């Protein structure tokens, strides 16, 4: 060989895929082991659920931002993943914080922290991408929505295909027996679905 | 979830921890509270009547180094060893390791809800990236347990104790 | 897709370690190879609770005179062995020892190193002091395991007359990763290059 | 070809596998001849014995730190191949100096230098790592131990597995004729096993 | 595993030669190869009686000026042969005989020169003084078949005005190593570049 | 062992070395004890009878340059010769080449322990990395043999001078 | 209590714990 320099060279290439030159000649590393919690990509990551600021306006605290008490709406969570809002602290929120665009459906899972005897029915409803916020039930009435009754299911789920809002109102007025008291709370959590990808880095501006 | 049975290569039942309607959160270290490569198992239930309100994340954490606020000082001996005794978390929120609570879900994760149960179990399989940890002075697992929302219900005579028991075994451990 | 899989979220080249000294009318590097010096791959990293992989490093030189085209020697130093008092000591010349010299005029240096532990994978947290039994001494979490080995530099030429700074700017590639136990992200500013504390501080995310 | 340099090069790294180019264009080597005593790995050297300082206090001299008389213990061995003790000076702890860490069994062997109609039964016990070190002769009987019999068997041998120390006591006092002295001695020795193996070069400190 | 095989033990390449000369308002080199000028090889190599091994050598310059891209020549003499007077001499156009010039700026000199003795390997110690009768200037143990050349180097361009000394540093790696009858190994400091004397002296392991 | 039969490409009785309890040890050269590529075999005996105590480390070593103390200069005619008449360890300890009597077993070694067996016989096939040296000046296997542990037993009368015999032939020697 | 032969009775599920005494010192709770 002429035993100078290879074709495409002198220079660094931050990003690169070529090879690069050992130190300890044949140094035989130290093996594998079959731990469980394996990840190969970050959207096995990003598909976990995470709860998230449901509560983040200025009189809350610690904890209490992800909690909203129920005794009209309840909660309106902004629902663009990577812009500030509710979803800025979940795993969606962060992970796709590294990358350009998004692309894919999430889904909320809402779930209600009451004593067993406690029931009404919250409308939840949607606002899809150029949509007005609902001012009151009668809009997310006529709006895409689910009636969560508290009762058969402490826990609703609901996707979000591929954006303005999710919203949710007391439909009903709260029901308590004498032995439970109206500080009565929801949690919402998210995730990504199955579809979700992620298009080109770009780093968090969070650190 | 993990998807191991609990395996290597009796239960013990700590003294009930008194939750409150204020109370922040506890946390268990692993092997620190059975005083050993091992498959722990963690099986927790609220003593909760049926009226009660309230609901509680229990999750197990892998290395978890306990952080603090207000200091670059690294945590003492005390700080970090508390046996079956337990400690408290005095940042729920910052999961005391600067990281969301809200996230802590990516964390092998499960809900005690008093509407849909009382009750939930979790298997730790063995993380430690050495074969067979020995010595008294590492914790591979962390069980923590946070009070999502309040405790709430009842009235008067009944103060809101309403107690977690926790219980424990270190299944197929050998040495 | 992309950098969804996990060697392309985390493979990018990070300047892991930026520094200098002058030769003018003591004067060489030793730094351990942990990713803690720098707090955006510090973050991008803690997203994981054990990683297993190569890394490459690369060393790039720069001068501000007040070009000299000069040999520099990096020198690989294993866990725990001896290190070097100035820019001469016997360690530099190191028989059963990875070193190599180039020059500045070159483009710059590449070696990897093969995955450097007694565990089988980097635990990047850990929670432990000591294998056998502890002393007062033995700091919260420093596993040593993790020691990772350090880089060590020096101006092989150092005796010119003309009168300059050398800086230094090391770029480590983790390489070919596998990764285990994902982590809720770091959300939270970073007081020292050892543990996590801190001092947003209450409240992650805009109302 | 291009005819100036190829990929991979403009450096010298110091323990490189590439290949170079000869002086002497087929000048033929002397030829090879099949003497014994041909090595192929270290570890086929340091799986042979050697003695060790079982005797290394500060009163004794010359041969006299390789020997212990024998008219309670009267040797107790820091167990770690490659910290100061007396492993220091066998071919486990030469050899093993170079290397970062170490992994396998050892075994020791015990030769007693009597005469023929001397006997006793000495206790030997091993402390595994963690341990306390036996004080007397009653944690010795309760520890991992063997009872050499002088008799039958002048040199024992025990296997360590893959630390405290290994100790001896006179669990009888010594019987001997009236034709030979009480100047009896034990001759200590070690070995690593077949399962030895050396992970990583670091050159060693003992010059 | 690793370094465990001979040649990854001994394959490092050693600085085993490191000197310098100025040029200014005599200055050569005539180092023989014996690998007794630097005391870590020295043991390193020690552990074993017989060895037949290829040399690499690599030369680097290097210069502290009081960068001028001189060119140097590297020569290898044979066993025996005539050497040098001054940076001038014919032997430096030896018509029979190997040699490399190379430029100051270009990444360093390599050669290999295969394994030259009449003795089917080197033995590495040597009790005799002659082939066929002994007169009484025949050192103890100087065995000629183990004289394997010399490494003789001039700066050719050395008329310059300018004022400085050139540094030269000499890595050999010794390789494709077969090697035969391990040693003890040596325990004491080295007292010249010929034979073993010393003057630690009376017990080899501390207390 | 090495492994070879004596080979190459009658025995001669050394007069007995009268050992004691303070000796330090005895050496000889070969060929020089001699006085031809050859398989050396040595054959070395204790006329010690049943109360005696004490044992002896035998070793062959390959190309044993015989170091010394407190000077750089090289060893004399008369210090590295002696025939059949042999040379003292000055110290036993670095088995004068600076190196441990303790590691001195990576040479082809044996042991005479007085209990166990009185003798003790190594073969030593051709080292030389010439195939037939010729000259008189070089030895290419030294025999050592060195008290481990001091001669002990007997009273009075009995001197503690108790022989060793020393046996070689150059088994398989050719010219 | 908690280190002996135990079984720990919450009265949920089973309002009527038994427990067989092989073949002494105690039961108790």
């Amino acid at each position: 060989v002429p035993t100078c320099l290879l074709p495409g060279s002198n220079q660094f290439l931050t990003t690169d895929d070529h090879s690069s030159a050992p130190a300890f000649p044949d140094f035989s590393p130290t093996p594998e082991m079959h731990i469980p919690g394996q990840v190969h990509s970050m959207l096995e990551i990003v598909q976990i659920e995470s709860m998230m600021e449901i509560n983040n306006v200025n009189d809350a605290s610690g904890v209490e931002r992800l909690r909203v008490q129920i005794s009209q709406l309840l909660f309106n969570i902004p629902l663009d993943i990577q812009l500030e809002g509710p979803l800025r602290n979940t795993l969606l929120g962060n992970i796709s914080r590294y990358y350009t665009h998004w692309s894919g459906s999430l889904e909320m899972t809402f779930m209600f922290c009451g004593s067993f005897m406690t029931t009404g029915k919250l409308i939840i409803c949607y606002t899809p991408p150029g949509g007005s916020s609902p001012t009151d039930r009668m809009q997310a009435m006529l709006a895409t929505h689910v009636v969560w009754d508290f009762g058969l299911q402490s826990s609703i789920t609901i996707i979000i295909p591929w954006v303005g809002y999710v919203t949710c109102f007391m439909q009903t007025n709260l029901v308590a027996p004498v032995g439970a008291a109206d500080q009565c709370y929801i949690v919402g959590m998210v995730a990504a679905k199955k579809d979700f990808n992620l298009r080109l880095m770009r780093d968090s501006p969070d650190i | 979830a993990y998807g191991e049975w609990p395996t290597y290569l009796r239960f013990y039942t700590l003294k009930s921890k008194k939750w409150e309607s204020n109370s922040t959160g506890w946390w268990w270290k692993l092997p620190d509270a059975l005083n050993y490569r091992s498959g722990f198992l963690c099986h927790v239930q609220c003593n909760a009547t049926k009226f009660h309100q309230g609901t509680l994340l229990i999750v197990a954490i892998p290395e978890h180094q306990i952080g603090k606020k207000g200091t670059g000082t690294s945590a003492s001996f005390a700080e970090v060893m508390k046996g079956a005794e337990g400690g408290v978390f005095e940042q729920p929120y910052l999961l005391d390791d600067g990281t969301s609570l809200a996230c802590a879900l990516v964390y092998p994760h499960q809900w005690i809800n008093l509407r849909t149960n009382n009750s939930a179990t979790i298997v730790l399989p063995w993380m430690n990236s050495a074969p067979m940890d020995f010595a008294l002075r590492h914790n591979n697992w962390t069980l923590a347990v946070i009070p999502v929302c309040p405790l709430a219900g009842g009235t008067g005579n009944t103060n809101t104790y309403v107690p977690i028991t926790i219980s424990i075994a270190p299944m197929c451990a050998e040495y | 897709t992309a950098e969804c899989l996990v060697e392309n979220f985390l493979g990018r080249s990070a300047l892991v370690c930026m520094r200098s000294f002058e030769y003018k009318n003591k004067n060489f590097f030793i730094w351990t190879l942990n990713t803690r010096e720098l707090v955006q791959i510090r973050r991008k990293m803690e997203l994981f609770t054990y990683l297993r992989f190569d890394t490459e490093i690369t060393i790039v030189p720069t001068l501000r005179l007040f070009l000299p085209n000069l040999t520099l020697q990096a020198m690989y130093v294993p866990t725990g062995a001896r290190k070097p008092s100035s820019q001469d000591s016997f360690e530099w010349q190191s028989a059963c020892n990875p070193s190599v010299f180039f020059k500045i005029n070159d483009p710059p240096a590449r070696l990897t190193i093969p995955f450097m532990s007694i565990n089988s994978a980097y635990a990047n947290f850990y929670d432990g002091f000591a294998g056998f039994e502890k002393k007062a001494t033995v700091l919260y979490g420093i596993n040593p395991a993790n020691t990772m080995g350090n880089l060590c530099l020096r101006v092989v030429n150092s005796y010119q007359p003309v009168q300059y700074t050398l800086t230094v700017r090391v770029y480590m590639k983790p390489k070919h990763i596998k990764a285990w136990a994902p982590r809720a992200p770091r959300t939270m500013p970073y007081t020292n290059i050892l543990n996590n504390n801190y001092a947003a501080p209450t409240a992650i995310v805009s109302h």
